């Protein structure tokens, strides 16, 4: 659920 | 292989219309073959070879996540048994998964990374090897889970040194970089104090640059504020 | 082929989870094995035939025309020559959907459509030849384009002329091969006043048949509505 | 443009 780039 | 007879110009030209196209199986293939002609990639191919195998696991990890929670809920007291399907096929996704992310790192090891000698390539391909054994550990269950999660810390580690020595706090390779490795903490390494810790200095120090263009501004804030999404997620 | 060691059940089980997981080629080649187990499908099996073929050959109808616009573009004044690439390309792309249609019309032929003897599977059976023709139309530019207008256009014909006979106007698969026709006349054979009225009588007709379940009415409305809103744009 | 069903 963490955002990632 | 199958990229061996198409001009390298070709090749990036036709992945960028697979991107134009969302055809990204497409557009990782034309990008594996460009990778395979051993010349080094410019800042946009590295970014075209990103997006593209980007796109293809990311379908790959959503699917498998809709398929290990059905098989989760099976395995739960009081529900119907239906056979081996499910784990079949989730088993079926895991490995196509787990195809893509060592292709991936095979390009990264043969040879973007001995190759790559200035830091915004270097911590580009260390970042994107930590990024694929992150999503090797997503499914890893095995004997192997740990050495997986410790392939994944090493590479995101050796590319923080290079960047923090490097690079400015604001620039958009160590800002995603220290993102996606605070990501690593939380979800994976199960150190959400870490990650935390890793997110908030982060942004702090990118704050306390951006003084030093309109357009780059744009640019950092823009991964600054996924780091904010997160520390909000987070605590 | 590479289903035939898989039982039918389940092919048709794992073709519900790839859907689940919009894993949708995944869910073809699933159909595809199920279809040829040389058993006629249930309603429900032939609705999940449908989904998965329309989502693999709709990425591919979208990227078609994302890649023949960039083309057309490329072949104006004042545009600067970029070489083959974009043609090859496109070409790719448009042989892979021919091949799909090609599939789907196989397996309609072999041996779909001739075992199917009640008026629910043979119309659905017939439109779905009529659609995958109308998809080779799409991008048919040779000696062939008339021919294949006229095998959608025959398909077509044949599934109205039972579902009229067989079936009431406001039944779901009589109304979904009505809206398919009335876009076959309107983008496909230029008869933009074949389209109109085709649509405008197959609401009217449905229109005085609702009052005759709430399940239903909300089936039938919600494709009366499509026609409704292609009357809208094409008047 | 036309939508299908
Ligand atoms: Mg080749
Ligand atoms: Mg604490
Ligand atoms: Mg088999
Ligand atoms: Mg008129």
């Amino acid at each position: 659920r963490s955002a990632s780039f | 292989g199958a990229m061996g007879s198409m001009e390298r110009a070709s090749l990036i030209q036709k992945a960028k219309l697979a991107e134009q196209a969302e055809r990204y199986e497409d557009m990782a293939a034309f990008m594996k073959g460009a990778v395979e002609k051993g010349e080094e990639l410019s800042c946009e191919e590295r970014n075209l070879l990103s997006v593209a195998y980007k796109n293809v696991v990311g379908g790959q990890r959503a699917a498998w996540r809709v398929l290990s929670s059905i098989e989760q809920k099976s395995n739960e007291e009081g529900s119907e048994e239906k056979g081996p399907e499910v784990r079949e096929y989730r088993e079926k996704v895991e490995t196509e998964l787990q195809g893509v992310c060592d292709t991936v790192l095979g390009l990264l090891d043969s040879h973007l990374i001995k190759e790559a000698g200035d830091a915004e390539s270097r911590v580009f391909y260390l970042k994107m090897k930590g990024d694929y054994y992150r999503y090797l550990a997503e499914v890893a269950t095995g004997d192997d889970k740990k050495r997986i999660i410790d392939s994944a810390r090493s590479a995101y580690q050796e590319a923080m040194d290079i960047s923090k020595k490097e690079m400015p706090p604001t620039n958009p390779i160590r800002l995603g970089l220290a993102l996606n490795f605070s990501v690593f903490h939380y979800e994976i390494a199960n150190s959400p104090e870490e990650a935390i810790s890793l997110a908030k200095t982060t942004f702090d120090e990118a704050m306390a640059d951006l003084h030093t263009s309109e357009d780059s501004y744009k640019d950092s804030t823009l991964i600054m504020q996924l780091l904010r999404d997160n520390l909000t997620l987070w605590t």
